[PDB]
Formats: C-alpha cells, sequence, structure tokens
C-alpha cells in the first residue's frame, strides 16, 4: 500500500500568518492527490484535488503544490475560520490511503499548567472504590507529562488521562489525571502524589497529600 | 446540489451486524463510485472500499474484505454498507464519499456513529472533589467533580445551575471497562468557596437521571 506521511500532527500559527503542512507519499503518484479539511464533529471537506486546484467555492488563500512524492497545502492569510485539521489523500491507485491529519492550533506565549490534586470521596470509598485526581490547567504548549507516585514509587497500572482541545478564549491546554485503585488499596498506602513536567519549568511541578491526615 | 444523506447512529452489542444507508441526490447516482470510509482517533481516516451503481461491481481494502459490505439501491439512489462479526474496534464513525475520476471526494455525508459495546444503559456515580483539607493558596480554590461508569454518552454538566461560567473545564469523556468516566474543574476566588455552596449538576438524558452533588469541604 501507499503511505501518506504527514510529519506534523500540529502546527501553531496565528491569524494573518501563513502555513505550510507537509505530506510525502511512500511512492511517485504524480498529481493525483487531494487534501480535505475537518472541524470537530464534521465531515471532511474537499479543499485541494489534483496537488494544486482548488474545489469551487474554496478561498484563494488555501494553495497545493508537488508532483510526484512531496507534496504541499499551504494557507495564506490564515483566518480564526481555518483552525481545523487537514488530511492528504493520493486517489491515484487502490488500496486509496490518508495521511495521519495536521492539527492548525493558535500560538501564544507559555503558561506553566496550575496543579490541583484530590483525593477519594466518602461516597467512593463506601461504593468500593478510590479515584485520585489530579487537573493540570491552562497550561501552554500542549505537550506534558504527568506521573503518580504511591508511597514514593511510580504507578502506572489504573491511571486513565483526558486532554480538553485548545481554549477558544485564552488558548491553553488543561489535563485530567485520574488513578483508580481498589478501597482496600488505597487504604494500604499513605503518600499520594500527582508529578507534572512542562516546557515552562525545568523542576516537576509536584502535588501531593497523606491520607488521613491534614 | 449533489447531497448525501446517511443514517442515524448506531448503537450494537459485539457479534451484530448493522447496514447503514447513504441515500444521494442532487446529481445521477448512477454515474460515480460511492467510497465508504471509516475514521477513529487511532487509525485515522482508512478507505474500506468503493462501489460503482452502476452495476454493483465493488473494490475492497484487503483490511476490510470479510467486515464491510457494499450495495446499492439504484432506484432509490441509496447507497449501503453492512459491517458484520462487529467488535469494539468496529466502533467509529463511517462516511460515505462520492468519487471523482480525477477530483477525489468532492461531496461527503455528514457520517453515521457508530459503537459496538458489552455494556448496558447505567446512570453515572456522581462524586465530589474537593480539594485535600479544603486548603488553597492563591486567591482561588479549584473543585471538581468525577462522573464515573456511565452509558452511553453523553452527559450535561453545569456548575451552580450554570451561574457559574467562567474557570470552567470539563473534560472529555474516556471509555474504560465499557463504561464512560467524565470530570470537571471550576476554579473560583476563595472567597466564594468554602463560604458559599458549590454544587455539580449532572443529568444522564439516557437513564433519565438528574444529580446534584454539592462539594463540602472535609477534614480526615
Amino acid at each position: 500500500d501507499i503511505v501518506m506521511t504527514q510529519s506534523q500532527k500540529f502546527m501553531s500559527t496565528s491569524v494573518g500568518d501563513r502555513v505550510s503542512i507537509s505530506c510525502k507519499a511512500s511512492q511517485n503518484v504524480g498529481n493525483i492527490i487531494a487534501w480535505y479539511q475537518q472541524k470537530p464533529g464534521q465531515s471532511p471537506k474537499a479543499l485541494i484535488y489534483l496537488a494544486s486546484y482548488r474545489y469551487s467555492g474554496v478561498p484563494d488563500r488555501f494553495t497545493g503544490s508537488g508532483s510526484g512524492t512531496d507534496f504541499t497545502l499551504t494557507i495564506s492569510n490564515v483566518q480564526s475560520e481555518d483552525l481545523a485539521e487537514y488530511f492528504c489523500q493520493q486517489y491515484s491507485s487502490f488500496p486509496l490511503t490518508f495521511g495521519a491529519g495536521t492539527k492548525l492550533e493558535l500560538k501564544r506565549a507559555d503558561a506553566a499548567p496550575t496543579v490541583s490534586i484530590f483525593p477519594p470521596s466518602s461516597e467512593q470509598l463506601t461504593s468500593g472504590g478510590a479515584s485520585v485526581v489530579c487537573f493540570l490547567n491552562n497550561f501552554y504548549p500542549k505537550d506534558i507529562n504527568v506521573k503518580w507516585k504511591i508511597d514514593g514509587s511510580e504507578r502506572q497500572n489504573g491511571v486513565l488521562n483526558s486532554w480538553t482541545d485548545q481554549d477558544s478564549k485564552d488558548s491553553t491546554y488543561s489535563m485530567s489525571s485520574t488513578l483508580t485503585l481498589t478501597k482496600d488499596e488505597y487504604e494500604r498506602h499513605n503518600s499520594y502524589t500527582c508529578e507534572a513536567t512542562h516546557k515552562t519549568s525545568t523542576s516537576p511541578i509536584v502535588k501531593s497529600f497523606n491520607r488521613n491526615e491534614c | 446540489q449533489a447531497y448525501l444523506q446517511e443514517s442515524g447512529a448506531e448503537l450494537v452489542r459485539p457479534g451484530a451486524s448493522v447496514k447503514m444507508s447513504c441515500k444521494a441526490s442532487g446529481y445521477r447516482f448512477t454515474s460515480y463510485n460511492m467510497h465508504w470510509v471509516k475514521q477513529t482517533p487511532r487509525q485515522g481516516l482508512e478507505w474500506i472500499g468503493a462501489i460503482y451503481p452502476g452495476n454493483g461491481d465493488t473494490s475492497y481494502n484487503q483490511k476490510f474484505k470479510g467486515k464491510a459490505t457494499l450495495t446499492v439501491d439504484k432506484s432509490s439512489s441509496t447507497a449501503y454498507m453492512q459491517l458484520s462479526s462487529l467488535t469494539s474496534e468496529d466502533s467509529a464513525v463511517y462516511f460515505c464519499a462520492r468519487g471523482r475520476l480525477s477530483l477525489g471526494f468532492d461531496y461527503w455525508g455528514q457520517g453515521s456513529t457508530l459503537t459496538v459495546s458489552s455494556a448496558k444503559t447505567t446512570a453515572p456515580s456522581v462524586y465530589p472533589l474537593a480539594p485535600v483539607c479544603g486548603d488553597t493558596t492563591g486567591s482561588s480554590v479549584t473543585l471538581g467533580c468525577l462522573v464515573k461508569g456511565y452509558f452511553p454518552e453523553p452527559v450535561t454538566l453545569t456548575w451552580n445551575s450554570g451561574s457559574l461560567s467562567s474557570g470552567v473545564h470539563t473534560f472529555p469523556a474516556v471509555l474504560q471497562s465499557d463504561l464512560y468516566t467524565l470530570s470537571s474543574s471550576v476554579t473560583v476566588t476563595s472567597s466564594t468557596w468554602p463560604s458559599q455552596s458549590i454544587t455539580c449538576n449532572v443529568a444522564h438524558p439516557a437513564s433519565s437521571t438528574k444529580v446534584d452533588k454539592k462539594i463540602e469541604p472535609r477534614g480526615p
């Protein structure tokens, strides 16, 4: 099969700037490539065909280029409406294949995450469970790493994470991390910690608490 | 003028089979191939196969051979895709799209969401997330709400009946052992809590439940 490679999952930009999204086919496909745009919850929308032709209605700021294996979708004077994901596709031969997509997000000044940790509630403990929650809010860039430690040792099983999309108001990102244990498991240890490492700091942001201790 | 109207969402159990439809209008149905595409977060967009309505000839991605079956009803200008021996791996959004030999996929359907699960409709357990020892440092304090173990999506969540809208972050639901879990964060001034009450209001239409959970400051 022909592999379509979009090396950039995300690319930062600003309204008014110009951006170029790359896509490479594992073999020569001439000019038989198309570009699609997709916004959350919606179906893809055809933007470019035959490598450089715009479909009817598409804004003139969208231009495509390349022939053979290397292709580029370039957006000039980027508008807020242009913030979405873009996929390239070869429709030269079966099986038709798509690129993994490149997401366009707003550039902004780096921001350290605000970290909060919460112990399992009396309600959940009564039901035999214990989820420890950690919120890492309003940070930038999006890349962040969280680690859970129980009594000093890192814990990896039982962890579930969730990330928000770039906020429409402050262009920041937020994350939630939840460590779920059995009630008995939770009461077997004393120290619980959430540790986050972000570009904004050389040292991890640490938030901890000791069971039944204030 | 060309339009592709796909059928609504589907929720089935593993091993079942579904038949999705894509109604074409605004153009000559038999003149263009109809393509089907699968989309998931982990696998991105994957071409399933195509069918020429003119005579029913089909072409399939080897990956979906035996999984999907494409057919059409010429008289009603409708395309169909059957997916069988379903498993959770088939859970995704499926699109139909009109193919142009040289112009690619110019028109797409709105997509049909397929959920394959062994889970049954269940209301969530709503747990309060109060900072440890009810402490805080700055002039603000963050509280949370944990909506655990519900099916299917979605749930609606507000803080203090929506009166608290700023400083709120509700995280995308995450699947876990057949059920969904979601959390929401709310930040207020320290002069607001615990002085005033902060409550998480959670509704799960599918099970007809509505719950309000007050965030209480607590000690060991």
